[PDB]
């Protein structure tokens, strides 16, 4: 008769274990970003024309002070390390991972980007099929930005390369029923991004994985959503009246 | 066989329910609306009708001293009953109480309960059930019809 | 012109089915608009629909099917508006049903609906030989106890009146047009498509040019369900459905200098607003006699 | 008395699925003209009655904290006003209770 | 189509339910007063 | 135990081609351990089977049953996965296809009745499960009609043949 | 048990035997062992018969695999579709001849009860019985009581 | 825990079964399944039908343009060179035209000699009936032809099937005589015809019509309707006997559950009468001329 329920499920964390651990967590890379590139509002119309947007490309990555230091640093913690090839393998880069994760293929993926890319890109994408595909690239890419993060508390360099990516991709994401939910396959649309790709020069492998994800401001707004979506107001209570906004 | 009964049986006998309706008429007439069981507030009705006949009759009738005396358990009521209920009930005939019924209560027991209020009194009025409008289709129609006869005289 | 009946309806139909594939593809693209609700119930709610392809009933869907089943007629922000016509821009809307406060325009919307399901069964009713031409449905007042349309049938047909059998027919057809579901539709044309629309008759070519001349950008606004097409000043109710007691009343011949029309009155009731069986025949009685309000 | 033998499952089912047993179906549900919410024709709105039950609540509370004993009952009429009203002359020399809320848009003056 | 109950005081408004009243009350008078005098019709 | 009912909503289905019809949704949700009994919340669940689900709650909210909350909850909460997780608009265009109630682990109590005589009191819960699809609910099917049940007896004499005859 | 498993009635695929005989079996494939106890039937039969057998059945595809297997088979697929798998698991000789000349003689067909043991296509000949059909027609066509 | 092998293996073999019963595979070819060898399977096809088919024909007759164009996709997606010899496969197009017009010539010639009385639109209906989708796969399907059959899409929809069985015909008129192909055919396609009706087949609309026409070519002047028996005719279910008096001579009789349709089946049994299609007709001759 003296029988009772077990498992009961609950999540509590006390800083006790978590200081009393014996081995420290370790990390592939950094947290976010910490020196976010705010680009020009006119460079919309400067990609009309080739060279002068190319000019002003490789006058402001020579220019500024902490990009070269950063790009030094680069080379010299690890050799071999070259700029002008340094876009391609962002662009193969940027393609194998998008392959990857039409494919589903998490391991490659994993391998690909970083920590701190993965979730944002598996998270609300894991239920739904995605059918995407490169078929032009109105801008080769263009490196703005080199920047460098020393923590010397563990002596860890981790290095963020930040380049423009102006390319021509289409979307088609799906439902887990199989019905179109966000996209046409066969339109293609034109995006500009920003990449983010981060290094950890102290480990002796440090592949180049991609990290962040940075849009202009002034971005053109998503395509709609094929559906139509409603929004729910304030539940009132019964005791609490409803002021209108103006 | 219960044929020609106006008197539902309450509590522990006759005297328990006497002294039930009591204690529930003292609480309406000190607070002027309350909520009770449907069948409590149903037998309640008459007794509360006829408190404000007998306040009616005057302070110095004795008999309604004498009722009001047993009735309102609380003795600083009879004053505001006499002084209160009584004036402000003087053209008005019959129509002294409103009894409404409330959703059940949210207990386990989901009895079926009423709310009886006093008219007039200084409390935010209920939700009343009220009529349709005479906007409304069936209510033209009819307001036609109406004019129709009168127009036929 | 040689024309059966039949292939009459087909062409109207496909007139309207082109002119609906051109309003449709006017807009390339699918648009969001952000229209609030100012409904009592529940302020702030906001929508994100499509242009020209979102409705109001699908709004009324997105809140509950309480709306759906009880919200005749739509306020978008200035005006009366039907359940089955697209939004334009973005707005506001409130619902309207049969017992709200003021339901003036949502009686006026199930009285017109009525006068076009009543026309709608007069024009098939009769035979193929004779001639059977609708002018127009004569707004009248709620107070009035029925609704007319006005028919001009055949020269020879201007002996006979319908009696008791015939009314009776009448009734049961437009019982049975109730019986299936067939929602009301509402597009904006122009005089110029309209004109091509009707094509046949006098009275309704009149009747499209004088309410396009009291409109600057000569827009008529026809209504269609199942397979008839009229024209009718403002909107209609979403469902034939809704309409649950339905008789035609009586007719009255009126005679004129150019032509003699037969004025059918008939009585409806909502299904929401069904009355006892004596009420229902003193309003009958009512409806019985001769309505006469056109100006 | 002891059963005799075990009840099948077909009889069993035909007993406790018979329609008398079955939950039937309300049609007198209906929406609440004033906020919406759900109930029936004969009963009273269970949102509306909330929002009246509180305010009440709180006004008799105020009344009591008004009267420093159990047995001190006022001898004439009452009347509760909200912030931004003043008494009238048809309303004065009576019990005034004052309430900060503002004056609800259910709650007539009167 | 869950179709709710209806009966005949539901849809009325405050003024028409007299009128009801009254229409159906002389109308019952007049049709008892009708048959009143069966031999002569 | 058994955890199938949660692991049906994770099926992934193919891409539909161009020109086939839109696959309605299908919603998969249930509650575990209520305390409610078996036959009680399947009597709750029986009320409301091949309704829609604004009249389920509509009839929940007034039922006087303790699992007619519980199953409101259930039908609320699973309202909201199928705007949020799935690709379903139209909130109120879900109807429920299938409703039933499962028994669960019970407890065991000792109950005394007297001379020192117990018996064995199960303590009892039940798993409620319901499946939404998203559409218009399909209409009830009307009782056989006389002409429906003459076609019939017509058609079972004419597939008459003369048994054990060659 | 006729109530438990399923029937049929006399059928023959293709109206087989009716212009000519077609044999229904249409292939047979032994799967057996070299080293198992079990297979030394099949092995003794492929060594000796199946040769033979063949030679007079040209219409059928015989297949032998030797297998590391414990339990030897044999699938007969006919021309109707129809799969019969049999196990020859420690069987002489005569046996498996036998029962290979048994599946070859087998239409293929599934083994459940026949309702009739017969089969006759429009057996009506001359006419088919009908309450009218030995009923002398009277004058005009009256009814017993009806009066011209 | 039970020590043992052989339940936990039958067990397996119970869970395969009941994965196969819940999940029904999708249908797999047989060449694809593993024992198969085609030269061996040609041979047993021209030997089990008593025949002496030529190899060369059959394996042309087998192949087919989708499958063609399929191994053509296939070559163009892995990059290979095959125009040497996937280019010289030899439709089965001209096998199967020629297998086509010649069974239809031979159905409508044994049709014309077995009932003379048959009009140009009946024979024509029981040829196409002969040569419909329906009977032609049903007995390519009974003779594994859809086996061997080089296609791809498995299921070898009914055009498929149909050309692979009149491209075998094609094959087997060349290599043998013409006769043996026509006992072939009356083999392989009028028996099943065993047991059938002609309007069955031929679907016709106004028998009444078609009898008084053919009356009217016979020299008869017309068929009149008179009510033989009945049985009830209040009744739910009625039964009237019609027959047909040309010259007061009764020629046939239909019953029917209406006087209309009693009259129908009556027109129906005096046509079939009249062409000689009868219950009572003379059985197919299956004998070596
Ligand atoms: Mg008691
Ligand atoms: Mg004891
Ligand atoms: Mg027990
Ligand atoms: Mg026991
Ligand atoms: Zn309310």
């Amino acid at each position: 008769s003296e029988k009772e329920f077990v498992e009961h499920a609950r999540k509590a964390g006390l800083v006790i274990p978590h200081e009393r651990l014996e081995r420290p967590i370790h990390l592939a890379c950094t947290a976010g970003i910490f020196d976010a590139y705010v680009p020009p509002e006119g460079d919309a119309r400067i990609s009309s024309l080739s060279k002068e947007g190319l000019a002003q490309r490789a006058e402001r990555l020579k220019k500024n002070v902490a990009s070269q230091l950063s790009i030094r640093k680069i080379r010299e913690s690890d050799p071999n390390f070259k700029i002008k090839d340094f876009p391609e393998k962002a662009k193969d880069i940027f393609i194998e991972a998008h392959l990857c994760l039409n494919n589903s293929d998490h391991d490659r993926l994993h391998t690909l980007v970083t920590e701190n890319c993965f979730p944002d890109m598996v998270w609300d994408i894991r239920y739904k099929t995605v059918r995407w595909s490169f078929v032009e690239s109105l801008e080769p890419p263009q490196v703005v930005q080199v920047r460098c993060s020393s923590l010397m508390n563990q002596g860890n360099i981790y290095g963020q390369v930040t380049v423009r990516m102006h390319t021509r991709q289409t979307l088609a994401i799906y439902d887990r029923f199989g019905r179109l939910m966000y996209g046409q396959e066969d339109v293609p649309r034109d995006v500009l991004e920003y990449v983010v790709f981060e290094k950890h020069l102290v480990d002796p492998y440090g592949s180049w994985r991609m990290h962040g994800k940075i849009i202009p401001p002034w971005a053109p707004p998503k395509q709609p959503i094929l559906k139509t979506v409603m929004i729910p107001g304030p539940q009132l209570k019964p005791w609490e009246e409803f002021e209108e906004p103006q | 066989i219960s044929h020609g009964r106006v008197f539902r049986r309450l509590g522990l006998g006759p005297e328990s329910r006497i002294h039930l309706l009591q204690n529930l008429l003292t609480g309406l007439v000190r607070h002027e609306r309350i909520e009770a069981s449907w069948a409590r507030v149903d037998e309640l009705r008459g007794y509360a009708e006829k408190l404000i006949d007998y306040g009616k009759l005057g302070d110095t009738n004795e008999r309604a001293m004498r009722m009001a005396d047993f009735w309102l358990t609380e003795k600083d009521l009879i004053p505001k009953l006499f002084q209160v209920l009584a004036p402000r009930f003087q053209g008005q005939n019959g129509g002294y109480t409103r009894m409404l019924q409330i959703p059940n209560r949210n207990e386990q027991d989901r009895a079926k309960m009423a709310v009886i209020e006093y008219k007039g009194n200084c409390l935010p009025p209920l939700p009343l059930p009220r009529r349709d409008s005479n906007l409304t289709l069936l209510n033209q129609l009819l307001q036609g019809l109406r004019q129709d006869q009168e127009a036929s005289s | 012109s040689q024309l059966s009946p039949t292939e009459l309806i087909e062409m109207q139909n496909d007139l309207f089915n082109k002119e609906k594939n051109r309003q449709l593809s006017l807009t390339p693209r699918t648009e969001k608009i952000e229209v609030k609700h100012v409904g009592k119930t529940d302020p702030g709610t906001v929508f994100v629909m499509n242009k020209n392809i979102s409705t109001p009933y699908s709004c009324a869907m997105h809140l509950s099917e309480w709306y759906c089943r009880k919200s005749i007629l739509a306020l978008v922000d200035g005006q009366p508006w039907d359940m089955y016509k697209p939004l334009t821009k973005s707005c506001e809307i409130k619902f309207l049903t049969f017992k709200d406060d003021d339901p003036g325009e949502v009686n006026k919307a199930y009285w017109r609906s009525c006068a076009m399901m009543m026309g709608c069964v007069i024009e098939r009713a009769f035979k193929d030989e004779y001639v059977v031409s609708l002018v127009r449905a004569p707004e009248v007042p709620v107070i009035a106890g029925a609704f007319c349309y006005d028919v001009v049938l055949d020269k020879r047909l201007d002996e006979w009146m319908p009696t008791k059998e015939n009314l009776h027919s009448f009734t049961k057809d437009a019982r049975a047009l109730i019986y299936k579901d067939l929602p009301f539709e509402t597009l904006e044309v122009e005089a110029k498509v309209a004109l091509e629309i009707f094509q046949h008759n006098k009275y309704k070519l009149d009747f499209i040019e004088e309410k396009a001349s009291q409109n600057p950008e000569r827009i008529v606004k026809l209504h269609r369900f199942g397979d008839f097409i009229d024209v009718s000043e403002g909107p209609l109710i979403p469902r034939t459905s809704i309409c649950f007691q339905y008789e035609v009343s009586a007719v009255h011949n009126l005679q004129t200098q150019s032509s003699l029309v037969r004025r059918f009155q008939g009585l409806s009731l909502p299904v929401h607003l069904r009355a006892h069986f004596t009420i229902w025949n003193k309003l009958l009685e009512r409806s019985r006699k001769m309505v006469t309000e056109d100006k | 008395a002891a059963p005799k033998n075990r009840r099948s499952i077909e009889v069993n089912r035909c007993r406790r699925r018979n329609p008398q047993k079955l939950i039937k179906v309300k049609n007198n549900i209906d929406v609440c003209p004033e906020c919406g919410h759900l109930k029936q024709k004969h009963i009273l709105c269970g949102y509306c009655y909330e929002k009246v039950r509180k305010e009440t609540a709180e006004i008799r509370r105020q009344m009591g904290k008004q009267e420093g004993g159990p047995f001190r009952a006022p001898t004439t009429e009452t009347v509760v006003l909200y912030s931004g009203e003043t008494p009238s002359e048809q309303d004065q020399g009576k019990r005034i209770i004052e309430r900060e809320r503002k004056r609800p848009s259910w709650f007539t003056q009167n | 189509h869950g179709k709710s109950v209806t009966w005949w005081d539901e849809h009325l408004s405050e003024e028409n339910v007299p009128f009801v009243k009254q229409l159906v009350s002389d109308e019952n008078k007049a049709q008892l007063a009708s048959k009143l005098c069966p031999l002569k019709d | 135990i058994s955890r199938k009912w949660e692991k049906k909503n994770k099926i992934v289905y193919p891409p539909q081609l161009p020109g086939e019809p839109r696959r309605p949704a299908e919603i998969y949700h249930c509650r575990r351990q209520i305390k409610y009994s078996k036959d009680k919340m399947w009597y709750l669940a029986k009320l409301i089977r091949g309704m829609s689900i604004d009249q389920a709650l509509a009839q929940l909210e007034f039922s006087d049953k303790k699992g007619a909350q519980i199953i409101k909850e259930v039908l609320l909460e699973a309202q909201d996965m199928a705007v949020r997780d799935h690709n379903v608009e139209f909130r109120s265009n879900l109807y429920v296809a299938e409703s039933t109630s499962g028994r669960g682990q019970y407890l065991k109590r000792i109950r005394y009745h007297g001379r020192g005589r117990f018996g064995i009191m199960e303590k009892v819960f039940c798993h409620y499960f319901v499946k939404l699809v998203e559409g218009p609910p399909p209409p009830r099917e009307a009782p056989k009609t006389a002409v429906a049940h003459a076609r019939e007896y017509i058609q079972e004499l004419r597939n008459r043949t003369i048994t054990h005859a060659l | 048990t006729a109530r438990g498993t399923a029937s049929r009635f006399l059928t023959s695929v293709l109206h087989n035997g009716l212009g000519r005989y077609v044999q229904q079996l249409q292939r047979l494939s032994f799967s057996l062992s070299r080293d198992a106890p079990s297979s030394r039937g099949a092995r003794e039969f492929v060594e000796r018969e199946v040769t033979d057998f063949a030679r007079r059945n040209p219409g059928v595809v015989i297949y032998v695999n030797p297998r590391p297997c414990c339990v030897p088979r044999v699938v007969a697929e006919y021309l109707n579709g129809a799969v019969r798998e049999e196990s020859i698991h420690c069987k002489s000789v005569e046996e498996i001849a036998a029962l290979v000349q048994k599946l070859a003689d087998q239409s293929g067909l599934d083994v459940i009860r026949i309702r009739k043991p017969f089969h006759t296509d429009s057996p009506s000949i001359q006419g088919q019985w009908h309450p009218f059909t030995n009923k002398p027609t009277t004058l005009g066509g009256l009814r017993p009581r009806e009066v011209q | 825990a039970k020590k043992g092998f052989r339940a936990a293996y039958r067990f397996q073999k119970e869970l395969e079964r009941w994965r196969l019963l819940r999940c029904p595979p999708p249908p797999v070819r047989r060449s694809e399944k593993p024992n198969w060898d085609y030269h061996a399977e040609i041979q047993a096809f021209g030997h089990r039908l008593q025949e002496t088919f030529s190899l060369d024909l059959l394996k042309t007759a087998f192949v087919n343009s989708c499958y063609i164009k399929s191994e053509e996709a296939k070559r163009q997606k892995l990059g290979i060179d095959k125009e040497a010899a996937l280019l010289n496969l030899k439709d089965n197009q001209e096998l199967s035209e020629q297998g086509i017009s010649f069974s239809q010539t031979c159905l409508t010639q044994f049709f014309e000699d077995a009932f003379p009385d048959l009009p140009t639109e009946g024979v024509t209906s029981l040829v196409d009936f002969l040569t419909s989708e329906e009977v032609v796969c049903h007995v390519a399907r009974n003779l594994a032809v859809e086996q061997l059959a080089l296609s791809a899409e498995f299921p070898v929809p009914p055009p498929v099937l149909r050309q692979t069985f009149f491209a075998v015909i094609g094959a087997l008129l060349q290599s043998s005589g013409p006769e043996r192909t026509a006992l072939f055919i009356r083999d392989f396609l009028i028996t099943q015809m065993t047991g059938k009706e002609l309007f069955e087949m031929w679907t016709i609309t106004n028998p009444m019509g078609l009898l008084v026409e053919e009356l009217k070519k016979r020299k008869i002047s017309a068929p009149e309707s008179r009510l033989t028996r009945q049985s009830g005719s209040t009744t739910a279910l009625p039964v009237y006997f019609v027959g047909l008096y040309c010259d007061r001579k009764l020629i046939a009789e239909g019953p029917g559950e209406t006087v209309l349709v009693a009259e129908e089946e009556a027109a129906r049994v005096a046509l079939r009468k009249l062409f000689g299609f009868t219950e009572n007709r003379r059985p197919w001759d299956y004998s070596k001329p």
